[PDB]
């Protein structure tokens, strides 16, 4: 079966308004929606319930959604993944925001964009208003060597000032400030310490305007104070995405994934009996499907995911601290293309010739 | 020959003989092959004989 | 404040003697042993973790692997289920590179070197024996990979010898006959090799079918190569590197516990130590004192265990350990040098070079080939079709001499 | 203070003061100028006593 987890304080009962949309069409084999949602659940309780459920419900795929109790919980079905060779879709948190590498001996790809590709759409942002120079810091978060690559890469084709790692050293490293743009790829539990240092050191209102990816902030609404009255981040996910539509695009994925399945060679993902013992692992030596079941598409857009777990071409915004201590959505992102519909920011003049 | 970035993302290679060379095919030029910065940063060159 | 441990293990009697060494930690805190086994399909080892241990107050957990050839997904449950709340844990065994980075687990220490540091003993095996010409074949596995890294890295680091080429490759490689003809005819004559055990015979077979191991050859693996082929098809007078602590969970138990005693008096100065959340279900608490334990545990240095100087690396596996410089006797094994440490140490002994001769051989040969290339450009090259015979005819300069043609 | 060193960009630095104030004054370089081989002072003569 096609089953769905909603576990989280929200409007569960509201969004099996999808329901009736799954019922009606987009579904060669007809699935079982259903939702088994929880309390703030513990990680083993996560696990037993994951099976337990997916042992007794006769399921063969699943998608979940909730709070964002811990970026960990994405690594935890990482290791069930290859246990019972199922897919998994987080979705809809930021539990499910994070990235988990190098587990992919099984399914689980995720939803949101890549780092390469926030990373290029901040490049963009930085064109399409001529930010020529710019500068970067940052620390051991998951991606450091990656995104230093990256960047030192796609530049072979700027006006940099100088990519910087940290760990008195720090006010002799902060010394070579120097662009009029600074970068940072973090998170905001260290990004209260750093806009601490940079009101020590670095300017922070008019004469700097700072940029940074989507999971630096995590959740939309907590603001600590050092951060300056202004701030231009990119995301997608809670600012547009509406749960009933992320349940559908996912139980869509499924159902398309389940015809070329069917289709091709015409074989069901056979149903893991236990969760518990050896006589289980013997449907865990059948064949595998899984590459196959990423060029499907529905509602358009073709769906095709890297074999790491990222999609093409995301449906992106641009948001902006606004003066009220809020975000603000002034930026549309779609087929590799950015919109910008508001001009620079608050020795002024505006000049004519001819 | 030159530097030219290859799989969209992927790579930097030598479109040419300098790649045969860099690559393991080759292990010495003789033709007229020009002397600049960009390759001085993987071969070695002998004095120039003839300018 | 009485500060229970527990333990995870392969064998109940080196359980039981882990209460002694609890015993032996009491005569030194406040200890209370416990311990459970361990079952196949790891989910319900995921399950007994809390099931058992997590239901109590714990503010260390030992680990250990079977001897199931899993080798990978034996740490791997408990590590998740502990992590989740940044628990400093101890490992006891197998050390591939699970946790070789912060990245998926967080705070974990373990008292056997991973596969990949062995490197650099070659690299000093180099400089005994002046070789600066190498070349190296890895396949494109995450330890390979990793192998790769710090050995570039290493030898970068070195400015001596440089890199010659790193050969890739796959695991499931039935015949790399394709590979290795290219690489034998290329200009050093010493090799490293590092991948899985029956990729030997792989290897092996191969070279001996190109005579790859007759003469003017040196060769240098891993300890997983050595045995799987040495009682295989190894081509004699191969050497390797041998570890001291081998398969045997007893004297890791005295390492870790040691240190394990000297933390808890870190703590004993603020009191800080508030408590470990017992039970898994009931709160996402993150018991914040898993930072302040990993990075005391970085640092409670001890001589407990029966190898003296236990420590950690930044890494936290064993550091400063002590190898025994392997080799083989044409059917047979022996130990000619332990390397201790840092220090070049070998050891007396018919030190059998392949072929069979008590020379060392020079790095290369120096062939006398060289493979040319050029480009079509009349003022410079002149190319013409060659004539019926096959060749194409000869002709006089306006002076009279011939003229050269290739 | 330190918005005011940071136009830190002679090789030669100059200070006419006296050696109570210079305590703090050479504490505070260290806290952000080079003192070594980099940077040479020079001073007055009531600058010891
Ligand atoms: O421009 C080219 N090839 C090309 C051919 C068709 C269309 C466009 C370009 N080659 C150059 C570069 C290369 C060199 O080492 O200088 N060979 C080489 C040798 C000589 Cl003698 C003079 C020149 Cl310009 C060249």
């Amino acid at each position: 079966g096609i089953a769905v987890i909603l576990v989280g304080t929200s409007d569960e009962v509201a969004i099996k308004d999808a329901h009736e949309k799954d019922d009606f069409h987009h579904l060669s084999v007809v699935p079982r929606v259903e939702l088994v949602a929880m309390n703030e659940t513990d990680p083993k309780s996560i696990i037993t319930r994951i099976c337990d459920l997916m042992s007794d419900r006769k399921i063969q795929g699943v998608v979940f959604a909730d709070d964002t109790d811990q970026e960990a919980i994405a690594q935890i079905l990482d290791f069930i993944s290859a246990q019972t060779l199922t897919p998994i879709l987080g979705i809809h948190g930021g539990s499910s925001m994070i990235m988990a590498d190098k587990d992919e001996s099984s399914m689980f790809f995720q939803f949101g964009p890549s780092i390469e590709q926030q990373a290029s759409v901040m490049l963009n942002i930085m064109e399409e208003y001529d930010w020529y120079i710019f500068s970067i810091v940052t620390t051991y978060f998951p991606g450091y060597q990656d995104f230093v690559n990256k960047i030192r890469s796609t530049i072979e084709n700027w006006e940099l000032e100088e990519v910087l790692l940290l760990d008195s050293k720090i006010q002799n490293q902060l010394k070579k400030l120097q662009s009029p743009i600074i970068l940072l790829y973090c998170t905001k539990e260290e990004a209260t310490y750093i806009f601490e240092v940079a009101n020590s050191v670095g300017l922070t209102g008019y004469g700097y305007t700072w940029i940074v990816p989507s999971l630096v902030a995590g959740d939309t609404d907590t603001v600590p104070s050092e951060f300056p009255t202004g701030l231009i981040s990119v995301s997608y996910d809670e600012w547009d995405y509406g749960l009933p539509a992320r349940v559908r695009d996912g139980i869509a994925i499924i159902t398309t994934a389940a015809s070329d399945m069917l289709s091709e060679h015409s074989f069901i993902p056979e149903p893991k009996s236990s969760c518990y013992n050896t006589h289980e692992k013997r449907i865990y030596q059948s064949n595998m499907l899984n590459r196959y079941l990423i060029n499907v598409t529905f509602e358009g857009r073709d769906l095709s995911f890297s074999e790491d777990g990222y999609q093409m071409h995301p449906k992106l915004v641009i948001i902006l601290l606004n003066k009220e201590r809020k975000w603000e959505r002034v930026g549309k992102w779609k087929d590799k293309s950015l919109q910008m519909k508001y001009y620079v920011w608050p020795d002024h003049l505006s000049i004519v010739t001819l | 020959g030159t530097q030219e970035r290859v799989q969209n993302s992927n790579k930097k290679e030598w479109n040419g003989m300098m790649g045969e060379l860099l690559s393991g095919q080759a292990d010495m030029i003789v033709a007229p092959l020009t002397i600049n910065n960009e390759r001085a940063q993987y071969i070695e060159f002998s004095k120039p004989f003839k300018y | 404040k009485i500060v229970n441990i527990g333990a995870v293990l392969s064998t109940r009697k080196h359980e039981q003697m882990f209460r002694e060494a609890v015993n032996q930690a009491n005569k030194r805190i406040q200890l209370q042993a416990t311990s459970v086994t361990h079952k196949p399909n790891a989910i319900q080892m995921a399950l007994s973790v809390c099931e058992d241990l997590i239901s109590s107050q714990v503010y260390a957990i030992l680990v250990s692997h079977p001897p199931t050839p899993n080798d990978h997904f034996t740490p791997t449950p408990v590590s998740y289920t502990a992590g989740f709340y940044r628990i400093p844990v101890l490992g006891l065994t197998t050390r591939m590179s699970i946790y070789s980075d912060k990245s998926i687990h967080l705070s974990f220490l373990r008292t056997v070197p991973p596969y990949s540091h062995q490197s650099s003993v070659w690299f000093e095996m180099m400089r005994v024996y002046n070789w600066n010409h190498i070349i190296l074949l890895v396949s494109d596995d995450h330890e390979g990979r990793a192998a790769q890294k710090r050995l570039e890295t290493l030898l970068e680091e070195r400015e001596g010898p440089k890199a010659e080429k790193v050969l890739q490759f796959d695991p499931g490689t039935k015949n790399v006959t394709a590979l290795l003809m290219e690489a034998r005819e290329l200009e050093a004559r010493v090799i490293i090799l590092s991948a899985s055990e029956d990729d030997a015979a792989t290897v092996y077979r191969a070279a001996a079918m190109l005579d790859m191991t007759g003469s003017g050859y040196v060769w240098l693996v891993g300890e997983r190569e050595i045995s799987g082929n040495a009682l295989r098809y190894a081509p004699d007078g191969i050497i390797g590197l041998q570890l001291i602590n081998g398969k045997n969970e007893s004297a890791h138990i005295s390492d870790a516990v040691g240190v394990v005693a000297q933390a808890v008096h870190e703590l004993l100065e603020k009191e800080n130590i508030t408590d470990p959340p017992r039970g898994c279900v009931g709160n996402t608490n993150i018991w914040k004192t898993g930072p302040l334990f990993k990075r005391v545990l970085m640092s409670s240095k001890y001589a407990d265990g029966v190898t003296g100087r236990v420590e950690f690396n930044e890494d936290g596996d064993r550091k400063f350990a002590q190898y025994s410089i392997m080799n083989l006797q044409n059917r047979k094994l022996v130990q000619v040098g332990i390397y201790n440490g840092t220090h070049v140490i070998p050891n007396d002994r018919k030190i059998i070079w392949p072929g069979g001769e008590t020379e060392k051989p020079r790095g290369y040969q120096m062939s006398t080939r060289l493979k040319i290339v050029t480009i079509h450009q009349e003022p410079f090259v002149y190319v013409k079709p060659t004539m019926s015979d096959g060749t194409c005819k000869e002709e006089f300069t306006v002076n009279g001499d011939p003229v050269k043609k290739v």
